[PDB]
């Protein structure tokens, strides 16, 4: 089956409302480029090896992906940047559960091919339209929790799984009460033997409600509304909906896209805001050389439906790395970003006033980070501590008060000309000394980073 | 070992777990807002400091987010002064009242600061 | 024949129907917990004493159930004493709270113990 | 027809899936202990005395019942004890309705026999995951109602039948109101024409919210459920819930197994408590020839659903009957509980986290008997009172605080390191000094057993 020579389309001029797709290509030795971005461009539209009398009866070009263009990979060799056209007719509108399925769902198999990588996707402004997107959204949810000027605070209850109702809902009001705006149940909190998923909305929300009414400020708690079925997870959904609380979580990878689209038009018809966990990203996102990058897993989301979206942590990553996070991030939250094959963005992409997803950076993030994390994220963040709050030698929500000190010296201090970057570690340092619950968590810190401490008089 | 206390540590969001603002950093919280482009205007409350809930309980409702404002944004000011003049104004008039400052962004229809200036006695 | 207060005859559940512990009293109790292996704790309390419910009134739904930590559960204590003096340091910075001792077993993440130790004036 | 060629299976080896069942077998004379056996597990299986064609179009192997061991009873002559092992395939999942039809559905009738008593079975943890069980459980229960460290106590309104609507809630919040947790509906009170039942759950209501705004402490009412109809039934709970009241009651054994769990499941979903009272136990369970051992009811309302089970009283029993008690009050507690002959505990049971339902003592029970139960049963139950309370001099109230106060009073001095079992008595005199109304209570029993009285100072 020679596709080259029908899917292979260098002279095509792309369309406002083609669907780009951008794949890095190992193709198997022997096997030219042309011909493997044909076979990729041909797998996953009309799908013909040769020619039966149906195709008479239609129009073959007018459904067919092209492969308009081929890029050698500066780095590595036997790997190419294919680059595919879809017409829009090819996709159900609303449906990302479609859209992936024409695109990826049978291609990344094809023999000819080693290994394959979708890195980006061009949703072009009419297929946009078709979708609802977040709940909410940034600016509305800043709105509805009346919380502007800086990065909103989680943490997570630990362990993971293993604690009952009663006690998940303590842990909730002593990390709430302390000056975090949010708690976390975790991914893998659903309903078991051990807490029953009613139970555990019954007492999260009493907890969250006297933290609220101790404080003065709006709290809330992502209650996992993650199951087994569709009619569970709504049934989920209700009782929170009932019992009057902000906001709701569901793991859209496990659940799936067609069950997240169903509980974001129930979170957009009842005010609830909906936290996204990305639980089993990495089986699909981390080789660099075969499935799908988070950017286009957070593509979809933003177009199914999120208000926060799990994205990594910055800490510990080169520039780099650093540089493809702050790419998806801006597509995640921005209306038009521009193509930049620096930070990965491989498409311009206008999100047609599209609501934007607010990022949660998690994963072993410190006091001591918080001035490089204010200063990449921005203020449209939520940072989620684990062992930063839980770890405090004194408890939850001096644990808590800490890092909410911690942040608001950050924003202080940038929003007085200092440079967190160069000033990072001495802005916690003076912070510490108004701050016992600072400087409790910061002490292992002082003894490496400033060989002492102390105060001073 | 110290207990964070359950009572009397009220807050008002952004900055508020910082030891109060001392008149040069007021002034300079109101500089990055007009470094940045922002319209700054003040708003002050007297009766409900804090968010409840009386007229609904559904998701996302919440009675006490709204303020009153004290007189209108302050589009073209340039002066910070001009801003931190108005707040010893607002508590002259009402030393009752929680005083903040909030900031607006064009290019987005949307407020982007929200600190408080003056908090009454006891608070 | 007497008749039984409907006033000032508020409760805190178990053994709150019996005279106030003695400071010997107390501390057998809390020697009960370690026998057992009962991981002691301490909860305080200045606002709401008694549960009531402002947010729902759903079966099971009650809200003032929770109280506030005092401290850290204290795992590893071998001496009851040093549960008796945290009573003291709570009752010392907080006197007009109602502070209550809880025991938590591990075989079963559970709570198993809860008994007032101190009561503020007038109840 | 021969049995004991095909059913009887010595030399079978059971499976960790197999359903087991210890029958109490008395064969009519002449009738081999083997050949009886073998007709019991035949007829509650196959059911096959010879064969006929459709027998072939399966496998008869595969669905049989097998008794696979006979014992004889160490006391009585002509009574053997038949362990029969039935296929996990033979049940349908989540039905104790099926359960018992399968098991106990015909062989009680079989002429072979001259009586027959099922004693124990041996659920699967395969066959017990597919039961939701108590709607609550213990642990949960204690949370939503804030109560540790101690046995739950509540009492019996009497007369049983007769008293009006307003008049039950008066009786009600009188018991409440002086230290009860717990107040109860009489399990013949439904609804008729000296009381209607929508009446009493709104005086009830009343009456036990007032308690509580009193005391400060939680305070539930058993409001019967129980109806002629299933949509009765549940249109009863549904007003509980309105309500927001705490718990709800069901008569298990006269409304059935397929109404208890459509209502366990219904107070899961709705987060009530539900109460169950064993009516018409006596006439199944009590010959030790005939019927079906309180232990197999008390398993089978575990599974289809209950928080607390009546499972009668201690007092006056010999230690013999009292180990018979203490077994099947393990076996509704414990998530798992060993094989125990002197028990009555023929197998041993897996619970896999199935929670535990908390067992109600009534029966006689006065407050002299309190040191006896706490000991006997320990803080996970609910001791109930009848005359106890409503019987005490000064009413219901005082009544109510004598029972309050007598109880803790054993708990203190069990905490304390006292001997409940040699000290009882004095404790409860002790406690007579300080309260006039357990003085009160005392009377008869103080010039009995102390030949007098009295205090001193």
């Amino acid at each position: 089956k020679d596709y080259k020579l029908t899917y292979y389309t260098p002279e095509y001029q792309t369309k406002d409302t083609d669907i780009l797709a951008a794949f890095r290509v190992t193709p198997q030795p022997g096997v030219p480029p042309e011909e493997a971005g044909a076979a990729v461009a041909a797998e996953s539209s009309t799908g013909t090896w040769t020619t039966v009398w149906t195709d008479g009866l239609t129009s073959l070009d007018r459904y067919k992906g092209r492969c308009y263009r081929i890029e050698r990979v500066v780095g590595e060799k036997d790997q190419y940047i294919a680059y595919v056209a879809y017409p829009l007719d090819l996709f159900e509108e609303g449906s990302v559960t479609n859209m992936f399925t024409s695109i990826v769902g049978n291609v990344f198999g094809f023999k000819a091919l080693r290994a394959l990588r979708l890195e980006d996707l061009r949703i072009p402004p009419a297929y946009v339209k078709t979708f609802q997107g977040p709940p909410h959204g940034i600016q509305v949810e800043r709105d509805k929790l009346n919380k502007y000027g800086r990065p909103l605070l989680g943490c997570t209850i630990k362990p993971k799984l293993g604690l009952s109702a009663k006690n998940y809902g303590r842990a909730v009001y002593e990390c709430l009460r302390g000056g975090l705006d949010f708690t976390k149940d975790d991914e893998n909190v659903n309903s078991q033997p051990f807490m029953r998923w009613r139970d555990r909305f019954l007492f999260c929300a009493e907890a969250l409600y006297k933290a609220q009414a101790e404080t003065g400020e709006i709290k809330g708690h992502y209650l996992n509304a993650t199951a087994g079925t569709c009619e569970e997870m709504i049934k989920r959904a209700v009782f929170a909906r009932e019992l009057g609380v902000p906001i709701v979580m569901h793991d859209y990878l496990t659940g799936g896209f067609t069950a997240n689209t169903s509980l974001a038009h129930y979170c957009r018809d009842n005010g609830l805001l909906l936290h996204i966990h990305r639980a089993m990203h990495a089986v699909i996102d981390r080789q660099k050389n075969h499935g799908i990058h988070f950017r286009v897993l957070a593509k979809a989301l933003r177009m199914s439906g999120g208000d926060h979206i799990h994205s990594g942590t910055v800490v510990g990553k080169l520039e780099g790395e650093r540089d493809i996070t702050l790419g998806f991030v801006d597509l995640l939250r921005d209306d038009f970003v521009e193509q930049d094959r620096s930070r990965g963005i491989y498409f311009t992409q206008d999100w047609v006033s599209l609501p934007g997803v607010l990022p949660v950076a998690s994963g072993g993030i410190h006091v001591w980070h918080m001035p490089a994390l204010t200063e990449i994220f921005g203020d449209d963040s939520v940072l989620q501590f684990g062992g930063g709050t839980l770890g405090h030698p004194w408890g939850n929500a001096p644990g808590a008060v800490a890092n909410r000190v911690a942040l608001e010296a950050c924003v202080k201090a940038r929003n007085e000309g200092r440079d967190l970057a160069q000033e990072g570690n001495e802005i916690i340092r003076e912070a510490c000394k108004w701050s016992p619950e600072l400087a409790a968590a910061c002490e292992v810190w002082k003894e490496i980073v400033f060989n002492f401490a102390a105060v001073d008089v | 070992m110290q207990v964070w206390p359950p009572i009397n540590k009220k807050k008002y969001e952004t900055l508020s777990y910082l030891p109060d603002l001392s008149q040069e950093q007021l002034l300079s919280e109101v500089e990055y807002l007009l470094k940045n482009g922002w319209v700054p205007c003040l708003e002050f409350e007297t009766e409900h400091g804090f968010v409840y809930r009386e007229n609904n309980k559904s998701p996302g409702y919440y009675d006490g987010r709204y303020w009153t404002m004290w007189k209108l944004p302050m589009f073209g000011c340039t002066d910070a002064t001009q801003v931190l003049a108005e707040v010893e104004e607002a508590k002259k008039a009402y030393p009752q009242a929680w005083i903040r400052i909030i900031g607006f962004d064009n290019v987005r229809q949307v407020q982007c600061i929200s600190f408080i200036a003056y908090k009454p006695e006891g608070y």
